[PDB]
């Protein structure tokens, strides 16, 4: 039950600094090194940086030396990774990875990854328009409804229904890069049309980047 | 700083620390496995242990040691000698003659309970163990 | 000393298909366990050490599995070079002990044979001996029946047969069969015929001469 | 700089053996090290030192390494196994950790049944409407296979700008699906009588419209 | 490049002592932490490990038979031998010479398993004298013919002990060959024929010799093969 846990992420602008933390369980954290590693959208996996058990040796990659640094506290079972004078090329998930053994060999066991975004584009928030059912595209005796979210900028963007306690029926589509720049996507849920005047359906909305909180009402029309 | 009660895996002129047990891993191929056994059965310790390695020591000895894996294919439970041995005053020393790393530690006293411990040195593709047993005279 | 049990014996299986080879050790031998494969004739070739790495130069649909006594070999795709035996072998302790080993052949479609025959040398037939030779040539599979009719005479007792290794290329066989006579009762008959029988026959086919 | 080759692609068919090979000039004395991350998921170890399995990774994968090329193959490919395959390889003394640049593994399930798109097509809201803009959402679900083309008509013409639509995705029953939005002015949902969303599939077209007075 | 081969007697008379020699090229024996072990395989059985020799001259025997086996070594010459007393038809075999690795029991040792053979030898337990074999033409004739190509062959005879090599036109003609194993005749005497198929145009123009060589007879035939008259 070797379990990391990435945390810090966010959207920054190009020279900005920002300190990535990486919460390990299951283990002996003390005795094993930990790498760092990211993955940018297009390219492939790229190593970045690694540290002893104790911090004795650290090792960077030739792409990230003067702007990043590790470390590490033992005592709460953490690992930092500390990013400076961030580029536009530094937009990448950020993985920690437990070593093979105390230094730095291969990493084994990765989390789950924190998503950096380093842009000087402006961050902006979506907008949330309620998709109303009504006798329009009969669904076979059922009915259609959603929302849409429009114009808005980084991704991601989550949606759910009922606070999660709706999920059967429910299709998110992926976003589309629109040519303005801005990004948007449509969820749309299948229900039977006979609990179209008793039951509530609530179109969660959230974009952490504009920190953002929607929850618009779908009523029939 | 003469006689170290370990095993060399180097090749080159040792002048510093001489070896009791000395296995060259650049004689043998990858198909082939250098087992180098060490054992210290005495009231009372007060012998310089250590190893000589062309390669790459895992984990970090002899700070820290492999518990010793019977059976199965290597080591994987990384403990500390302080731990393994249960005595609180032990000397560790490094040295390095070129690319070869010299790792050892220092025993003084009686041991409290017999025990052992696997370190392993990695050169390319070939593994080379190296076990210690320590006895406790009982 | 430490027992090395190897299953199975034999092995069939056409090009391209997956076969596993297991071995199960006495005692528990760590992980030092290896694989060999030898030729027909020839010493036999290390394929796998320490039970999983492969030795260099070895195709990469060779792999291993180790564990505490049971071991694995496994070919991903069968290519028509492969036909050997497959021996394990621990190298833990003396003595090295290896395991029964493991035949295994190529399977193919059915190919008839080509029959030839051979009349006696006159050279050969200057001493006192006199040799017939039935030639089955590139069939598959390797079981067929050969039988010597002189005169019409079914033979029996007076003939012995070879057969070859599986081709390298087209895993096919091939066999010979010498009718063993003096010379005495060579000139005693005219008509000489094997009779091959073989699955890609639809009936069996008889080859024959008559001496002179 | 030391790097790690491999081939950007490879496509196999479902039960073959998927070989990818990673090339070093240090190989030869260096263990390679193989990593499979599925989208969306954090990669993981399928082989480690050229040849060996961790434990909980099907005999299918294997490993070996002959001189400077290392390959990773996969018997018995399935469709579970479409990911990114790197390579990796490292030295302490030289100072290199390195990925390799990675291969995507494609499955091409082999004859494959087919399945008709399902449209859904929503009108501009009432809320939309009163920020004096207008968005037409048309949701293209459930096909196969997922290589489609969409069109909009104005009453009888097709619109030729502001139209962005989405490309193919598969969906968790391994189906395809895919959206388009058009903006418009609200002037110009009022002024037409009806705007269609055409979606073509193998030649087959399946369209719906909505039309302004609702 | 290290090379192992074997050399000795391939006939030995019963109750007598088989010797053989593996001769080390490409390597120093007394410069390796390896062992040089002995490993054979009677006909149709599996493989035994007889025992192995460092460069000390320190020997390991496999525990049934070490009263009569002797291993040893000459560092001088990268050499070491093996001593097989009271031989039996038991202990006809094909014998290797390999380079191998210790035992776990040791201190300091290699763990290794045999990876580097000799091309080995076989040596027959027998009271039978050596005899030379006789090399007849398998004729090409009507009989022979199918498809537009030909098939020719040598029939080698009466030959005792094992093994004869065949090879066609010098080692120049490998495609489509037939070497069959050799047979146990009624007489006590070994007998094998050697075949190849070739084009039937090239019939009387090309020469087809096969050579056949029998070395413990100190015999070596080029027959010439061509058509009966
Ligand atoms: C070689 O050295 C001595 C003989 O000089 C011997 O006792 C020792 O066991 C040998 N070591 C081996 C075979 O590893």
């Amino acid at each position: 039950q070797v379990h990391l846990v990435e945390s810090g992420g966010g959207v920054v602008q190009p020279g900005r600094s920002l300190r990535l933390s990486c919460a390990a369980s299951g283990f002996t954290f003390r005795s094993y090194g930990m790498h760092w590693v990211r993955l940018a959208p297009g390219k492939g996996l790229e190593w970045v940086t690694a540290i002893w058990y104790d911090g004795s040796k650290k090792h960077f990659a030739d792409s990230v030396k003067g702007r990043f640094t590790i470390s590490r506290d033992n005592s709460k079972n953490t690992l930092y990774l500390q990013m400076s004078s961030l580029r536009v090329e530094d937009t990448a998930v950020y993985y920690c990875a437990r070593d093979f053994a105390h230094g730095a060999f291969y990493p084994v066991d990765w989390g789950r990854g924190t998503l950096v975004t380093v842009s000087s584009a402006s961050t902006k928030g979506p907008s949330v328009f309620p998709l109303a059912p009504s006798s329009k595209s009969t669904s076979g005796g059922t009915a259609a409804l959603g929302c849409l979210v429009k114009d808005y900028f980084p991704e991601p963007v989550t949606v759910s229904w009922n606070s999660g306690a709706l999920t059967s029926g429910v299709h998110t589509f992926p976003a589309v890069l629109q040519s303005s720049g801005l990004y948007s996507l449509s969820s749309v849920v299948t229900v039977p049309s006979s609990s179209l005047g008793t039951q509530t359906y609530i179109c969660n909305v959230n974009h952490k980047p504009s920190n953002t909180k929607v929850d618009k009402k779908v009523e029939p029309k | 700083k003469k006689v170290i009660h370990g095993c060399n895996f180097s090749s080159n002129v040792s002048s510093k620390y001489t070896f009791t047990d000395s296995l060259d891993i650049s004689l043998v191929d990858d198909s082939a496995h250098i087992s180098c056994n060490v054992h210290l059965s005495e009231p009372k310790y007060n012998h310089l242990v250590g190893l000589n390695c062309p390669g790459d020591i895992i984990p970090d000895c002899f700070f820290q040691v492999y518990q010793p894996e019977s059976e199965e294919l290597e080591p994987s439970n990384i403990v500390y000698l302080d731990s393994q041995i249960n005595i609180g005053d032990i000397e560790y020393y490094e040295d390095a003659e070129g690319d070869d790393k010299i790792k050892l530690f220092l025993i003084v006293g009686s041991v409290p309970k017999t025990t052992s411990f696997t370190c392993i040195c990695k050169k390319d593709k070939k593994s080379a163990y190296m076990t210690v047993t320590i006895d406790s005279a009982g | 000393d430490i027992q090395m049990t190897q299953s199975p014996a034999t092995l069939s299986a056409s090009v391209g298909d997956r076969v596993t080879i297991t071995c199960r050790a006495s005692q528990s031998i760590s992980s030092w366990l290896a694989w060999y494969q030898q030729k027909p004739g020839e010493a036999p070739k290390l394929l796998i050490y320490k039970a999983s790495s492969l030795q260099s130069g070895v195709p990469s649909r060779f792999s291993g599995s180790g564990s505490g006594t049971k071991f694995s070999l496994t070919i991903s795709s069968l290519q028509p070079d492969d036909f050997a035996t497959f021996y394990c072998q621990q190298y833990h302790s003396y003595p090295y002990t290896f395991g029964q080993g493991t035949k295994l052949e190529i399977k193919r479609t059915v190919a008839a044979p080509s029959v030839f025959i051979f009349p006696p040398s006159d050279e050969q037939l200057k001493s006192g001996t006199a040799s017939v030779v039935c030639l089955l040539n590139n069939f598959y599979p390797r079981e067929a029946k050969v039988q010597w009719k002189v005169d019409n005479a079914l033979q029996s007792g007076n003939s012995q047969e070879s057969v070859t290794e599986q081709d390298s290329k087209d895993s096919t066989y091939s066999l010979s069969s010498t009718l063993t006579l003096s010379k005495a009762d060579y000139e005693k008959h005219k008509v000489y015929a094997c009779e091959v029988t073989h699955q890609g026959l639809s009936s069996p086919v008889t080859k024959s001469f008559n001496r002179g | 700089s030391y790097e790690l080759t491999q081939p950007p692609s490879v496509s196999v068919s479902p039960g073959q053996t998927a070989r990818i090979t990673c090339s070093g000039d240090a190989l030869p004395k260096k263990h390679a090290y193989w990593y499979q991350q599925k989208s969306g998921q954090a990669p993981v170890l399928v082989i480690y030192d050229d040849s060996k399995r961790p434990s909980g990774i099907p005999e299918r994968f294997s490993g070996s390494s002959s001189g400077t090329m290392a390959t990773l193959s996969i018997s018995g490919a399935q469709v579970e196994d479409e990911a990114a395959y790197y390579c990796y390889s490292s030295d302490t003394s030289a100072n290199y950790w390195v990925f390799g640049g990675g291969t995507k593994l494609t499955v091409l399930v082999l004859g494959q049944p087919k399945a008709a798109p399902s449209v859904t097509l929503f009108p501009p809201s009432s809320e939309e409407l009163q920020a004096n803009k207008a968005t037409l959402v048309c949701l293209i679900s459930d096909f196969y296979p997922g290589a489609v083309t969409v069109a909009w008509k104005a009453d009888s013409s097709p619109v030729k700008a502001g139209v962005e639509t989405t490309t193919p995705s598969k969906q968790s029953n391994n189906k395809y699906a895919a959206s388009s939005y058009l903006s418009l002015t609200p002037e110009q949902w009022k002024s037409h009588r009806s705007y269609s969303c055409q979606v073509t599939h193998e030649g087959s077209t399946v369209e719906k419209t909505v039309a302004p007075t609702e």
